[PDB]
RNA sequence: GGCACCUCGAUGUCGGCUCAUCGCAUCCUGGGGCUGUAGUCGGUCCCAAGGGUUGGGCUGUUCGCCCAUUAAAGCGGUACGCGAGCUGGGUUCAGAACGUCGUGAGACAGUUCGGUCCCUAUCCGUCGCGGGCGCAGGAAAUUUGAGAGGAGCUGUCCUUAGUACGAGAGGACCGGGAUGGACGCACCGCUGGUGUACCAGUUGUUCUGCCAAGGGCAUCGCUGGGUAGCUAUGUGCGGACGGGAUAAGUGCUGAAAGCAUCUAAGCAUGAAGCCCCCCUCAAGAUGAGAUUUCCCAUUCCGCAAGGAAGUAAGAUCCCUGAAAGAUGAUCAGGUUGAUAGGUCUGAGGUGGAAGUGUGGCGACACAUGGAGCUGACAGAUACUAAUCGAUCGAGGACUUAACC
């Protein structure tokens, strides 16, 4: 498997050199760096921890400073790790850049979704609401709790609450275009997460 | 965004206009904190109009601030006081003509009071 | 829409455990003499950030 | 973001489109392909909307056809619009000319500006 | 988006003038319908002299709608009326001639017979 | 239905709406036996509860019949599920009326018109979010995965192939490819909605001394548009390919019981079912796990049980905010800094400003001039605000091996 760590900048459209028109999401990914090569014999599994964005020394605490000291680079703001990659393929501290991907590849993208705050049942789980007329005083309520015999309400009934902020995955996205000189990726379609948020890009498992 | 201030759009606009006029009048003003925070941008924008000083700016400002007397012996309306005196005093410093000093909360409701001053 | 059993003294106190209000933020005014809130003009000294305010 | 986006889309945005306003009447050549036979279907109508920025910026045009109106909308910088020519400049006020949808039958006069 | 009980304007000389959508053919429960696919419908009012009377059930293809279609190119085609053409299940129209423009959608959604009879295709 | 056992110091009755959830005696989809199974289509039975299992006319009605479809339009339980969730159309009050019975007041599982549906959630329970403490030092991150939750549905068409099969009519299994219906997730680039500190026109009255130009009110006065954000009817994406053990079924070998035998000993194969592969949560997993890195093991007292008091790393208070937000919280920043507001330059939106001059009796029309204005949108900029501070925050017990 392969992947890189980047930031979502915006969304636009691009023509595919056929007459068709493609909507595309624009992701910038300055060259990531591998910080730690997690290996089975000590850590119980194989993986690489890598970091993307930089931090000023004012914000870089001494612990993470010493941690990154092995890779000998600037303290990295965001760090994440990928499984299933070949340990031997990556030296510790080497850069990943974006040319590892290329136009035409199928891709799966994951990231935190847009927050939406305390929302009602209709907005949250999309279930119909009572009639708006004929004297109905049941405009936007979340439904009956449950039967009587169990003398309680079962687990897992859908009720109001917070929304957004859980990492989501979109499967089988396509990399329309890549611009290494800018450190730019262009994914077909749309991706979770607000603007300038962190997005992670992985080769599709399927 | 912009604060709703807990009142409809009409009287919100009227209140902001009154606050701006009172600032031009007194040069120092004591209100609650959030009123001051909202007042900051609009008053320092009126300052930009005053510094620009063209007749279009005169009419734009007159469409906003209200005609109370600012210097009774000279009968300086707020418009002329602004454009002549205040705009000249603030033509030198390219934006940011305001301050917010925070005070202890008021006795009645404990709301956070603030001092605005053009400076 | 009605309590079914009177709440015990223990439950009452336990609910009240978090009802306390926390102390404000004190900072000794650099202008000498007394204490003040942070980022608030000192009530007594009438000064802030060194500069004197009338 | 805005500067970056226009930087990555400037190479694709077209260059050979004459200036026109939402109130003008105008002809467009669309290189439709039918049966493995590319051919220009010619469409004449009155512009209504110019909306959007960058390459996103898109425009619309309206034709009356056999007693039925048809509104055609294109992305402006599309590759399969072969040629484009304004035939007459219209003198109107509004920015988006929505009211011709309701209004029909020579009450929809478009004064020629000659400017 | 033509819809159940939506009223359609007949676009041919089969004698019918207005039809009422019985509902849209296709999947189990279909809420909507765009240009291209047959729908079952009853003629609600019709010209006196014609092969179609008043109030029989027939099948028609919606030929143009005022909610437009989208193309993979990115263009859009919107009309000022919702109209349909009556068809027997061999996909040929029952009318000898049709009126008004017609969407290109009906060629790949194969109704090339109707397209050929049509006076204008966009 | 029979009984009257709980409830008449009150347990709200039909149907519908909202929300579901369970059984399988299966309506579809999956896998098989038999068939009076030629083939497409069927009938019966077995395994199978993963998912799905439609919109209208009539009626208060469930139930039914009807229209049009779909793969199918399953049967039941949950106080004939669900009124401190809703509806009140009917039964079940007081008014009135028709028929009938009654000498009569009046009465009809006979009918008809009308007819007040109360409640601030205390405790369990459910959906979210915080604080405290523990994890035999204190911190900043990354993680293992026990163990939970979601999805897990399907049509049509091209081909194989007019091929098997069928005098014929008609028409395949199996296997490839495209596309669709409903759902679910995500997001404004597109089409649109909204957009009440954006732009423009416009009626009445009133005010800014007057003209001009503006202000207040009139649903934001009304109307035509519309940035960001939010958003679906808009767009992208998924239920894919597979592994293991099985259900029914089919079996190979082979006796019991020289034969036969899917069986008792062995070996296989075999479902939308089961366990994984997919996605999310997850160390309060008190069994509190692992890895990477930093701080170091001071000062006081009974010397020592063990206490308290300044600190290390690192946090907090307080302040500027949002991509976050009910408030906590999370995230971006606090002067060697772009966190927010200004200022300047743009995007987009409105769309031809004021003032002038020209033409015209005039309302008005041109030029100045893609002008003027512009909320959130993105760049730069130290102009104002984030200052002085204070608080919290380590010094570490027996044994196996092995080494100062």
């Amino acid at each position: 498997t392969k992947g890189i760590l980047g930031r979502k900048i915006g969304m636009t459209q691009v023509f595919a050199e056929n007459g068709d028109l493609i909507p595309v999401t624009v992701i910038e990914a300055a060259p990531n760096v591998v910080l730690q090569k997690k290996t089975a014999e000590n850590d119980g599994y194989e993986a690489i921890q890598l970091g993307f964005d930089d931090k000023r020394e004012k914000l870089s605490n001494k612990p993470e400073k010493g941690h990154v000291a092995k890779a000998e680079t600037a303290p990295k703001r965001f760090v994440k790790e990928l499984r299933g990659v070949e340990m031997d393929a990556y030296e510790v501290g080497q850069e990943v850049k974006v040319e590892i991907f290329s136009a035409g590849e199928i891709v799966d993208v994951t990231g935190v979704s847009k927050g939406k705050g305390f929302q009602g049942a209709i907005k949250r789980h999309g279930q119909s609401r009572g009639p708006m007329s004929h004297g109905s005083r049941y405009h936007r309520r979340p439904g009956s709790m449950g039967p009587v015999d169990p003398n309680r309400v079962f687990k897992g009934k859908l009720l109001p609450g917070r929304m957004g902020g859980e990492q989501i995955t979109v499967q089988n996205l396509e990399i329309v275009k890549v611009d290494a000189e800018r450190n730019l990726l262009l994914i077909k379609g749309n991706v979770p997460g607000a603007k300038k948020s962190l997005i992670t890009v992985k080769s599709a498992v399927k | 965004s912009y604060r709703k201030l807990g009142r409809t759009s009409a009287q919100r606009k009227a209140m902001l206009r009154d606050l701006t006029t009172d600032l031009i009048i007194n040069e120092r003003i004591e209100t609650t904190e959030t009123r001051a925070k909202e007042l900051r941008s609009v008053v320092e924008k009126m300052i930009t109009l005053g510094k620009r000083g063209d007749l279009h700016a005169r009419r734009q400002a007159a469409a906003y601030i209200r005609n109370e007397v600012a210097n009774e012996e000279n009968n300086q309306d707020a418009l002329q006081k602004l454009f002549s005196d205040i705009a000249t005093r603030y033509e030198e410093r390219q934006g940011g003509y305001t301050r917010i000093m925070k005070l202890g909360p008021r006795r009645g409701d404990g709301a956070p009071m603030a001092i605005i001053e053009l400076v | 829409a009605v309590p079914f059993r009177r709440t015990s003294k223990m439950k009452k106190r336990l609910r009240r455990t978090h009802f306390k209000l926390n102390v404000p933020g004190m900072t000794e005014c650099p202008s000498c003499g007394e204490m003040k809130l942070s980022h608030r003009v000192c009530k007594a000294c009438g000064s802030y950030n060194g500069k004197d305010i009338n | 973001m805005q500067k970056l986006i226009e930087d990555i889309t400037k190479e694709q945005l077209r260059t050979d489109l004459p200036a026109f306003r939402p109130g003008d009447t105008l002809r467009v050549h669309v290189k439709v392909v039918e049966g493995n036979r590319e051919r220009i279907q010619i469409f004449e109508g009155v512009v209504i909307k110019r909306r959007g920025g960058g390459i996103s910026e898109t425009f619309t045009v309206r034709k009356i056809s056999y007693g039925v109106g048809v509104e055609r909308t294109f992305p402006v910088h599309t590759p399969k619009i072969a040629k484009i020519e304004v035939v007459r400049y219209g003198k109107v006020r509004r920015a988006k000319l929505y009211y011709l949808r309701e209004l029909r039958g020579k009450a929809a006069r478009i004064k020629e500006i000659r400017r | 988006m033509i819809q159940q009980e939506t009223r359609l304007k007949v676009a041919d000389n089969s004698g019918a003038r207005e039809v009422l959508t019985i509902k849209v053919l296709g999947g189990s429960g279909r809420k909507t319908a765009n240009i291209g696919d047959v729908i079952v419908c009853t003629v609600k009012q019709a010209t006196p002299g014609g092969v179609v009377k008043k109030g029989e059930v027939v099948k028609a293809v919606i030929v143009r709608t005022k909610s437009g279609a989208r193309r993979s190119d990115g263009s859009y085609i919107s009309f000022d009326e919702n109209a349909c053409v009556i068809i027997r299940d061999d996909k040929s129209p029952r009318g000898t001639r049709i009126f008004g423009p017609v969407a290109r959608e009906l060629r790949e959604n194969n109704f090339m017979k109707i397209v050929s009879l049509a006076p204008e295709v966009i």
